[PDB]
């Protein structure tokens, strides 16, 4: 983004408050995504204007756990001022993305009257009053889409009504506009009997190779509110590595606890296994990435990999992961990361011996597993410590020392 | 690829294909012969292919490689330490008699290129260090040169085998400048310094002053690294970077540290550490479809590459900023920024669909963490100029993100340096026109409305004043005077606006004034408040500078011709006619006011059009299709590179039902007066010829089998708009790609 978009994003975090650490932490992150959202909208906003997001936010009615309620959020967001503070975001933009049907058209009229204002009568000699009109709703339209292609979804351009979709044609529209509010709010319009097979075919439609950062939210909202997790396994296996796609995109945006209710239900309750030692693999070095992005939310990330690592439906890949072949070992990003989070001094934490304990046991592991690779084990481990660096590493401190203290630590 | 492996031809002695091998990495690395004479860019490129050739199982664990750098020392002709050297490798197998050498540098007259007497005896001394049982009479030496210098040229030479002492130099290029700083003279010649005698002492440590050492395969097998970066995984790619692949690179970086920072001043660590990840790449250039991107111009240590084995579609861009002096940390957020703008800055987005990125810090001195990893997504290149410029008006950063626009957009075949001000000059105030002039957006104000801009150009009274000055009036909203001038072209006066229809009681005049300076960077001054508009002009009257104010036409049929000529009419002749009779038709009103003084001048102007209307998609100003090479007991193979470049290239984004971009490429020459006209379109129709001969440059940029070329000549004495571009009248259009 912009510098000024790193400001308003650590101004609107600092709003959140919450004597729960981990729900203020996961509040925090729902914040960076709706400002990746809506930056456009606020990017200038100085504090004067940003006075009315702050009470906005501070409303305990926008949230829902650590989620924020686009319900009562694309409300507020529509008024034109809470108690002495005026909205200072352009309107029409928040009742469209947040689908506020009654508000999107009488919106949308004021700006093409007062743009269709600022023409002269005699700009165009040769164009009726009727293609006159429709030409500066088009501009205005086509304007505003520069902020987003979902900014004229609510809009015909023929007559310029507020447009009317089906619940299952809009569902789908909004799913391939990857438009978080708009999925939502179409899944709400669907007949109950047909809920749960949309959200499976949203699910598997943006499990895919190239997914991306903005697809997380969407995966995360259908996972949610889909009652029979086995089901949807079942669906989900019909495409290649579907399954891999879906828990790496939620991991890359800590949905924690939607990835650790995942595992539970299909890991946890023949030799068929639903990934491979590959996917396992990075899942674990994924969730050792974000643990370090994320110290507050490192206990979650820490759970995870253990959920996931001493699996035993994976012993097998469990003992793979600590092969040390080719002068390289597959664990190597997951212990690495486990002590570096360990050692940071950036933060304050409860249970550092606890998270010295899953070092050494992983350690542990990786000597009775393979005894006879222990020395190539260490060697290498102390040269990953060395030579890559991560988030969270003090700088100039050698952390292949640590690696050499922990070793000797177990004779 | 398939080739034989460049390390593998050149231990075999096979020059042909060793030169084959290489030609077609160069096609995969286009900016690779910009640099090859930058410092020890070329022997580190080298010495890195040959130090990790045995890991990727290219050469045997018999096959013994030993090298030096052959330091080129104090420039006898003004005193300084030089930068340069010559490689010098030898190959030996026990059991064959041939000793290959090869002694590498960018100019085959570089000091002491030869290898030298004290170079065989050190090289003999390594040799007998594994094989105690060596018999010199058995060993017969094969001496080679392989060079390139700058249009650009590579030679892979057999030296003639000599008799007796000639058949080794009297002093390699270091032993030379041990003997300059002995006798404390840089400017001795080789005949005065052979001259001079020495003792004892000095002849034993001038022994020891060349010395090479034994490349030694490690613990690591490297053969399956491109398997792990040939990937749509971003995952997957960061993971393998962050283990196995970066930590060999940097591992075997330090395990030859002293043989690279020692006997050298002023190392260019920029140069030779890009050279060194180079030579890494080039090992599986033979089996993988690799495209690097470069950019090491000043101020960039930008290396963009991509993996995949062929016909991949959406395989991941990994981006790596080079530091030499910032920590890799700073290093990865400038790569970071980089790969979110790879649009902008590189052609790897045009070989992939991928929307995530790998981003890299990296600087091979550290010891401890000398490279950091991150994923980044792709964004879109759509920057409103004009927009932003009301912008920066009340907030800061902006000015340097409109800075930035202008800058980055700049062709990368342009210096920028004193000798191409002009073109510079050129390129920025054609380009800021075109993106200005052709927007057909109105203006987004901060509260809630939207006001349509009324645009003008200021044509100065002074023609050899070097200033593009227009003015945008948004209705019902503030007025904006941008001026774009020359290091010389300051002046004092206001520009006289009493042309405008100005209603609002509100309106205040702004001006943002950027200048070109001497160092070709481009200063944008605070924009100022010049006041209320018929406040300011009230005052002023005395003060109005010489000159007419023109008003820009309306562009909007413009974007509707494009959306139709990059679409569905892309091969039809009569639409690309269309659509460069309206661009006649929006600039002959103000063709002597804009001011296409050049061909830069031209091709920005339609650069900043095409960029601004939704179609095409992008646009790319002198791409580089590909390269051409022309073949020319001594073995002397010469070959000489000429580059193939489209001065504008225009492509659609891929679809998933519409994979062929629509590849439309435009020749463009400007004519100065009548006489000029014919000779410049026979000119551009033989460039046209010339793009047609390249096949492997297209190929990877669309899916079908077709690209659109048309010659244009702007004719800047026309004296109606039908004249004013002149496009082809009346086949010769379609370039049919042969994928044969």
């Amino acid at each position: 983004e912009t510098k000024k978009q790193a400001e308003v994003l650590k101004k609107l975090q600092d709003v959140i408050k919450h004597t729960d650490r981990d729900i203020a932490a996961g509040r925090k992150l729902a914040i960076k995504r709706w400002v990746e959202t809506y930056i456009e909208y606020i990017k200038y906003f100085k504090d004067d204007k940003l006075e009315f997001l702050y009470n906005v936010f501070r409303d305990e009615g926008c949230w829902l756990g650590t989620r924020l309620n686009n319900t009562v959020l694309g409300q507020k967001l529509t008024e034109e001022k809470i108690g002495e503070i005026d909205n200072p975001l352009r309107r029409y933009g928040m009742a469209s993305r947040y689908c506020i049907t009654g508000k999107i058209h009488p919106l949308f009229q004021k700006r093409f009257e007062s743009y269709r204002n600022k023409f002269p009568p005699g700009a165009f000699d040769g164009k009726t009053e009727t293609e006159f009109g429709k030409y500066v709703r088009n501009s205005l339209l086509d304007s505003i889409k520069r902020k987003g292609p979902v900014f004229d979804f609510w809009i015909d351009r023929e007559s310029g009504e507020l447009k009317k979709y089906d619940a299952v044609e809009g569902f789908d529209s909004t799913v391939k506009l990857k438009w978080s509010e708009g999925v939502e709010y179409f899944y709400n319009q669907l007949e109950e009997k047909d809920k749960e097979k949309k959200l499976t075919e949203a699910i598997v439609a943006l499990s895919r190779p190239q997914s991306v950062k903005r697809d997380a939210p969407i995966l995360d909202f259908c996972v949610r509110n889909i009652g029979d997790k086995d089901t949807l396994l079942q669906k989900l296996l019909q495409k290649d590595k579907g399954v891999y796609f879906l828990l790496a995109e939620l991991i890359e945006s800590c949905f924690f606890d939607t990835v650790h209710d995942l595992v539970q239900c299909w890991c946890y309750k023949c030799s068929d296994k639903i990934f491979s030692q590959r996917d396992y693999e990075l899942f674990l070095s994924s969730l050792s990435d974000v643990m370090l992005k994320n110290p507050e939310l490192s206990v979650q990330a820490r759970s995870l990999i253990m959920e996931i690592w001493k699996c035993e439906r994976f012993a097998e890949y469990r003992e793979t992961s600590v092969n040390t072949s080719n002068y390289t070992v597959p664990i190597k990003s997951v212990l690495g990361e486990l002590i570096i989070n360990w050692k940071r001094e950036d933060v304050c934490k409860p249970d550092r011996e606890i998270e010295k304990e899953e070092i050494l046991d992983m350690i542990s592991f990786a000597k009775g597993c393979f005894p006879e690779k222990f020395d190539l084990f260490k060697e290498v481990m102390i040269r990953n410590l060395r030579l890559c660096g991560r988030e969270g590493k003090r700088k100039g401190v050698d952390y292949g020392k640590f690696a050499e203290e922990l070793f000797l630590q177990l004779e | 690829s398939n080739g034989d492996g460049l390390i593998r031809s050149l231990v075999d002695g096979d020059l042909e294909g060793f030169r084959q091998g290489f030609e077609s990495f160069l096609d995969q690395c286009p900016s690779f012969l910009y640099h090859v004479s930058a410092g020890r860019f070329l022997p580190v490129f080298f010495f890195s292919m040959f130090s990790t050739a045995h890991d990727a199982n290219i050469l045997n664990a018999n096959e013994r490689v030993y090298f030096r750098f052959d330091n080129h020392g104090v420039n006898p002709r003004n005193g300084e330490n030089r930068n340069t050297a010559n490689l010098k490798v030898a190959v030996y197998r026990d059991g064959q008699q041939v000793v290959r050498c090869y002694s590498i540098s960018d100019r085959p007259n570089s000091d002491g290129l030869r290898f030298s007497t004290r170079e065989r005896n050190a090289l003999v001394q390594e040799i007998r260090r594994q094989n105690p049982n060596l018999r010199e009479e058995d060993l017969n030496f094969e001496q080679y040169k392989v060079c390139m210098h700058g249009a650009t040229v590579f030679e892979v030479i057999r030296e003639k085998d000599r008799q007796g002492r000639d058949k080794f130099a009297k002093y390699s290029a270091s032993e030379v400048h041990f003997l300059r700083q002995l006798f404390r003279n840089h400017r001795l010649t080789i005949k005065e310094i052979e001259g001079r005698q020495l003792n004892q002492n000095q002849l034993r440590q001038l022994g020891r002053s060349v010395n090479f050492t034994r490349v030694e395969p490690g613990q690591q097998r490297i053969d399956n690294f491109m398997e792990m970066l040939a990937s749509n995984q971003r995952q997957d790619v960061r993971d393998s970077l962050r283990g196995d692949i970066l930590e060999y690179v940097t591992d075997t970086y330090n395990n030859y540290r002293a043989q690279i920072e020692n006997n050298i001043e002023g190392r260019s660590q920029k140069f030779e550490s890009h050279g060194f990840l180079l030579g890494f790449l080039a090992n599986f250039s033979h089996r993988y479809t690799i495209g690097v991107d470069l950019d090491l111009s000043p101020r960039n240590s930008h290396v963009a590459f991509l993996v995949r084995h062929q016909v991949e579609r959406e395989n991941i861009p990994i981006v790596i900023n080079l530091a030499t002096r910032a920590p890799p940390y700073i290093a990865l957020n400038r790569a970071r920024s980089h790969a979110e703008r790879l649009h902008v800055f590189s052609f790897i987005p045009i070989h992939t669909e991928s929307r995530n990125t790998v981003c890299v810090g990296l600087n091979f001195n550290l010891n401890l963490d000398p490279f950091s990893v991150d994923t980044v997504g792709l964004q879109q290149d759509r920057f409103p100029l004009v927009q932003r410029l009301f912008e920066c008006l009340e907030n800061e950063g902006i000015r340097e993100n409109i800075r930035d626009f202008l800058l980055h957009h700049l062709p990368a075949e342009i210096p920028r340096n004193a000798e191409n001000y002009d073109r510079i000059f050129d390129c920025i105030t054609g380009f800021a026109f075109g993106n200005s002039a052709f927007d057909r957006h109105p203006l987004e104000l901060e509260e809630e409305d939207e006001a349509p801009i009324t645009k003008y150009i200021f044509r100065h009274g002074d023609e050899g004043l070097r200033c593009l000055t227009m003015v945008f009036h948004a209705e019902g909203s503030d007025i904006v005077i941008l001026h774009i001038r020359a290091h010389d072209a300051q002046q004092q006066g206001a520009i006289n606006l009493q042309t405008l229809n100005v209603n609002g009681n509100d309106v205040h005049v702004w001006e943002v004034s950027c200048t070109l300076n001497n160092q070709l960077e481009l200063d944008i001054d605070l924009p100022n408040d010049l006041g209320l508009y018929h406040d300011y002009q009230n005052n002023n009257a005395n003060n109005f500078l010489a000159g007419d104010l023109v008003q820009v036409p309306n562009t909007e049929n413009v974007h509707n011709t494009l959306n139709q000529v990059v679409n569905d009419g892309w091969k039809n002749i009569a639409q690309h006619r269309g659509l460069f009779q309206e661009i006649s038709g929006a600039l002959m009103p103000l063709v002597d006011t804009i001011n296409v003084n050049s061909e830069d001048k031209f091709r920005s102007i339609l650069h900043g059009t095409f960029y601004a209307s939704d179609n095409p998609y992008k646009v790319l100003a002198m791409y580089k299709v590909g390269q051409t090479y022309s073949l020319k007991g001594e073995r002397v193979i010469l070959t000489r590179i000429t580059e193939q470049r489209l001065d504008l290239l225009l492509l659609r984004q891929p679809r998933e039902n519409d994979l062929d971009t629509h590849p439309i490429g435009y020749v463009l020459r400007l004519a100065n007066n009548a006489e000029e006209v014919g000779q410049q379109q026979n000119d551009a129709r033989q460039e046209i010829g010339r793009l047609k001969k390249q096949h492997r440059g297209f190929i990877p940029i669309t899916s079908g089998n077709e690209v659109v070329l048309f010659p244009i000549v702007f004719n800047r004495d026309a004296h109606e708009a039908g004249n004013l571009i002149l496009f082809p009248e009346g086949e010769e259009h379609v370039h049919r790609l042969d994928r044969h």
